[PDB]
RNA sequence: UAACUGAAGAGUUUGAUCAUGGCUCAGAUUGAACGCUGGCGGCAGGCUUAACACAUGCAAGUCGAGCGGGGGAAGGUAGCUUGCUACCGGACCUAGCGGCGGACGGGUGAGUAAUGCUUAGGAAUCUGCCUAUUAGUGGGGGACAACAUCUCGAAAGGGAUGCUAAUACCGCAUACGUCCUACGGGAGAAAGCAGGGGAUCUUCGGACCUUGCGCUAAUAGAUGAGCCUAAGUCGGAUUAGCUAGUUGGUGGGGUAAAGGCCUACCAAGGCGACGAUCUGUAGCGGGUCUGAGAGGAUGAUCCGCCACACUGGGACUGAGACACGGCCCAGACUCCUACGGGAGGCAGCAGUGGGGAAUAUUGGACAAUGGGGGGAACCCUGAUCCAGCCAUGCCGCGUGUGUGAAGAAGGCCUUAUGGUUGUAAAGCACUUUAAGCGAGGAGGAGGCUACUCUAGUUAAUACCUAGGGAUAGUGGACGUUACUCGCAGAAUAAGCACCGGCUAACUCUGUGCCAGCAGCCGCGGUAAUACAGAGGGUGCGAGCGUUAAUCGGAUUUACUGGGCGUAAAGCGUGCGUAGGCGGCUUAUUAAGUCGGAUGUGAAAUCCCCGAGCUUAACUUGGGAAUUGCAUUCGAUACUGGUGAGCUAG
């Protein structure tokens, strides 16, 4: 059943998988070290953490990695907990 | 289809004259059994008959005079039951109105069946075509005319001849010499004989 | 896209097209948005050959509907036409 | 202009939501006799303003539970 | 002008009779099958069973105007034992990277009784290609297929190392819009290619300018999809209790988006006699058949929605899939193998086996209408169109017409003479439909190239984008097309059922309670009009009969529209719960009820008036209709709600 282009299909999904986990990956990452700082509880710390994070949301929002929904999501639910620290 | 078969047999069976055998002699010259039906038991026009029975031979009589088919009969009596108005008299009006039919009545042919077998062989022309369809039903204001090939021709002369002797129908008007008539509009009731009666066929079909 | 195109009908040998606007994902002789005209391309006597809505099209077509090459060959028949 | 319907409050255990029971009358399709009909709807009142026994107006809205998406807008009758 | 005009009964219980009551028959219809028979044309239909298993071929490709390599045919210059060699650049082609498509189009009805469908509404959302508008497209870098070398295996396809371009990927710079914001501020993009001309002019075939196709951020439209509420939608009580993320709230998580969608805690809720839970069956609507109507039955072919792709579980990529001809895992099955290893899913069109009473070609073309790619030329398309087969249905046509008895011959009957086949046949005259042979010949083709003009680009009458006129060229599978005109001659062409009553049409012979016929009453023991043949008839007709199935007749489920003393049928009798219904007067409300307006009720189908088909079928233009649903404004006699009064219950 299969022919050229399926193949050609299947061989460029497999390499768009492994690079869209590693940029996902590194989302996920610096989101989770911010969190780790606002348990930590130190207003500059966390909001060092905080600066550190966004650019890359951002930038994977605008490759398309995520959706700029939920980055606008990420950023108000984090800056709204950084400041609830201090 | 078509029924070829013996016409004096069924006139008999049917009572009455049905008009088939072109009139040159008298019907009951030339039969010399009217009343008497053939058959081994054939009995004299007195015997007794059933509702069903006088229903059933109206309309045969109406189908044997005008040449139609049982499927065409009963497509006939829809469109006349359709059509408003009194219903039994637009079936006749829709008998009436066959192309083979207003040939025979406009006077170009001998016979209901040779008028048939004009028009199958296209000697007749519906205004400027050449028609070949005997079913047809010619609209009020039509031209039937004679095709050059079918003029000129010793039956055709015969035919009229016949017709003269005969008298014309007043909503027809045809000359002879130019071989061509026109329709006025579908002949009356009043027109139509009376032997015809319509009541049975319509209680017939509404069983 | 939002297309305009002739969608099939009739009979054997004797097509009649309705003009319909329609997402070009549907199928020929399916769903549609709106019929706007015929096309008889056999008409004979009386019959009419070409109906165009001369608004309704206009207004598709700003609306960004793409007209198929028969479509706008008819719309400038029907314009030469009035 | 939301759509409204009025009934009477029939509990108010749950927290920041009533259960008002609405009633309707119809003709029945086939022997035409006049028929009592009725359907109990979830509500959502924030203040707990209302109470059993209360006739209440409530309007249709987004969902705020797996159950509840009608809101209340006037008490009609104390009970 | 119109859009409806419609209702029939018969047979059988008894020595008679009336009623009750079941059975049977006359009608319409079918995706039909079988039996006998069989000429033509037009329009439609054609595996209802095994969602059984599948041989073989075809059904998703296109772009060199995104990119680097590679290949063969030609051309030119210089040298030559025999027209050739050695090198050069131009056109052409494509295995690979990349873009777009592949999620449409096509098939099926297994599952699904509400996660679905129909009708009417709503707010919390995303949306490639298309249309309009706004602000831009600056400058760098690392990979990596191809390719080269080495290797495994018979091959199919694998493994290692060294290269390499880009509209492949990533950083830096900038930000009208855009996102977060504690309102102070902070954050995030993109890519080039083609052509023309200034005749400027080369950090080299360059740099500058316009145009076009592209690319990035954003708003709106359109389109498509996701989500929510109300009413409606099959049978069973010999199925009465069911539910612990269960019902609700708070913090957090998660989604494009509301939400127990997920999670920790808190509270004990939530559903059910107006049928919860359980169980059986089933895709749903527009429609279709039947019927006077109410109603009943139904979901082939046409259209909208849903679900599914050998069985089950998953995600990836992408605007969009949890993807029929994509990927992974498990199961069953099948195939190749040189035993080291591999491959596959017709419920896509043909076709094969099996099943069954039963349903067709392993055809042609992209010419027409659509779809994918492309700047174009053009390529792909079992969608589609066209052809093949089948009386399967409907409609039309033919199988000759006129003649002519001194009633021929023959068969059959007979009260042995006469009757019936019978104007029938023979003989006479005559035309030629359809088919058969020969010549012409429309339309489905709108259009495109060539010449030359008007408007726009703005440095540029160049290039390119829109309009016009006649010609020349050009393009059709069906197609020896429809259709028209010539010649021969009645020459090529009719069967099936039935004849006691229902029910139109009766006799002889052979045979006898045997053979047999039979929908019901019935017929058959030697004078059967009910069995077999024959004559004659009757009803249909390229058809005629039987079987199977739904509605009707059936007022035998009775809403329209039935019954319970003796025919079937009042619980052995009270009391009472839910429910149904409820006296008189008055004021108020406007739920029921009634009236008006707006929106909606897709198209096709039904009916009405027209048009094109030689007619009819059929196709088609408009109207009516869709008898409903929702919103809103009005009326208050009756029913219901509320307040007050009264006495005949």
């Amino acid at each position: 059943a299969n022919s050229a282009q399926a193949k050609k299909r299947a061989r460029q999904n497999v390499k768009a998988r492994k690079h869209n986990a590693s940029l996902r990956s590194m989302v996920r990452t610096y989101i989770k070290r911010t969190l780790s700082a606002i348990a930590g509880g130190d207003y500059a710390v966390a909001t060092e953490a905080y600066k550190k994070a966004v650019p890359v949301i951002d930038r994977m929002a605008d490759k398309g990695i995520i959706h700029k929904n939920k980055a606008a999501r990420h950023k108000s639910r984090l800056n709204a907990q950084v400041k609830a620290l201090a | 289809a078509r029924y070829i078969g013996p016409k004096c047999k069924l006139s008999r069976r049917e009572g009455t004259d049905l008009q088939l055998k072109s009139g040159v002699k008298p019907f009951d010259v030339k039969t010399k059994k009217a009343n008497k039906a053939p058959g081994q038991h054939g009995q004299a026009r007195g015997g007794k008959q059933s509702e069903y029975s006088l229903q059933l031979r109206e309309k045969q009589k109406v189908r044997r005079i005008y040449g139609v088919l049982e499927r065409q009969f009963s497509n006939y009596y829809k469109e006349a039951a359709r059509v408003k108005g009194a219903t039994g008299e637009n079936l006749l009006k829709l008998l009436e109105s066959r192309l083979d039919n207003v040939v025979y009545r406009m006077g170009f042919g001998s016979t209901r069946a040779e008028a048939r077998q004009l028009v199958s062989h296209r000697s007749i022309t519906l205004n400027g075509r050449r028609v070949n369809i005997a079913s047809i039903q010619v609209k009020a204001g039509d031209v039937i005319a004679v095709h050059e090939g079918a003029k000129q021709q010793l039956r055709i002369k015969n035919a009229i001849e016949l017709a003269a002797q005969r008298g014309i129908p007043a909503w027809i008007e045809v000359d002879h010499s130019k071989l061509e008539g026109t329709f006025k509009a579908a002949p009356d009731r009043s027109d139509l004989p009376a032997e015809i009666n319509e009541s049975l066929i319509v209680e017939l079909y509404s069983k | 896209m939002v297309v305009i195109r002739l969608a099939r009908g009739g009979a054997k040998k004797r097509p009649f097209y309705q003009i319909v606007v329609t997402d070009s994902r549907n199928a020929r002789d399916g769903r549609f948005i709106e019929r706007i005209g015929f096309f008889n391309p056999t008409a004979q006597g009386q019959a009419e050959k070409l109906r165009l809505d001369a608004d309704r099209f206009a207004h598709w077509v700003s609306q960004g509907a793409q007209p198929s090459e028969r479509v706008a060959s008819l719309a400038a028949q029907a314009k030469k036409a009035t | 202009t939301v759509r409204t319907l009025t009934g009477k409050v029939v509990s108010d255990k749950m927290d920041k939501s009533i259960v008002v029971l609405i009633e309707r009358r119809v003709q029945h399709p086939l022997y035409g006799k006049s028929i009592r009909r009725s359907t109990k709807l979830h509500a959502h009142d924030e203040n707990n303003v209302a109470k059993i026994g209360d006739v209440v107006t409530i309007k249709e809205s987004r969902p705020i539970s797996k159950t509840k998406a009608w809101t209340l807008v006037e008490v009609v009758e104390a009970a």
